């Protein structure tokens, strides 16, 4: 699971 | 232990040897896999177009694809250290373990442990230590061109447009700011902090914790420094 490095 | 600086070499991958390469999916884990077959195309223009046949190794049944140097990876470390924007894949074990695609975000240094900073192609960042990395055998001059959609426009202004001074937030342990998780603007509170890294947990749940790079516009703090540049 991850929310990525950005919006 | 640290290797020493010096030139990173990417020999030409040999018929009958072990490398690791794309198992299906290219942001996802890359396995051990024997080069049985060499394939080159040349055109009218000049242009000669390398491709390889891949056996995957330790399979239920025979599992073969065909696959280009940019979906291959050496099978031991690189006997020098590497460097920011190398194309990689570093092992990620997570207290499924597996090899997965990443660029050097970090060079190993006292100031981090000697631990790269890896930027991994699903968004995913971890420190890991030179021996838990693998070069990808082929890469593009701009290599974030390289890194799954999803991360390349990150990859991009981090890597071509890289600065020292870039903002980076400075926290505490008991600091909350507002973090972005898939799309959604939520309260988070830091937990732990190492190096580049910051340990941030979502208000909703406990259980919901994520590593984020301090320079991330997923920090509120960060999003705020660079509208104001």
């Amino acid at each position: 699971s991850t929310g990525g490095k950005a919006p | 232990e640290v290797p020493p600086p010096g030139e990173i070499v990417r020999p030409p991958i040999q018929l009958g040897e072990t490398y690791y390469a794309v198992k299906n999916k290219a942001i996802a884990s890359w396995v051990s896999i024997k080069v049985i077959e060499f394939t080159e195309s040349t055109a009218i223009n000049g242009n000669t177009m390398k491709s390889y046949k891949i056996r995957y190794l330790n399979t239920p049944y025979q599992m073969i694809k065909t696959v280009t140097a940019k979906h291959i990876a050496y099978f031991e470390p690189p006997p020098v250290r590497l460097t920011i924007g190398t194309r990689v894949i570093a092992y990620f074990d997570g207290t499924q373990s597996a090899f997965y695609p990443g660029i050097i975000a970090e060079p190993l240094k006292q100031a981090n442990r000697y631990r790269y900073l890896i930027f991994y192609d699903d968004g995913y960042t971890q420190y890991v230590p030179h021996r838990d990395v693998r070069l990808v055998c082929q890469a593009s001059e701009k290599v974030w061109e390289d890194v799954h959609a999803a991360s390349r426009d990150f990859i991009q202004k981090y890597v071509e447009k890289y600065s020292v001074d870039r903002p980076m937030v400075q926290c505490t342990r008991g600091q909350s700011m507002t973090t972005e998780s898939n799309g959604t603007w939520l309260y988070a509170r830091v937990i732990d902090i190492d190096c580049s890294l910051v340990l941030m947990q979502f208000e909703g749940d406990k259980n919901h914790t994520e590593w984020i790079y301090r320079g991330s516009l997923r920090l509120g703090p960060v999003f705020r420094e660079t509208q104001n540049n």
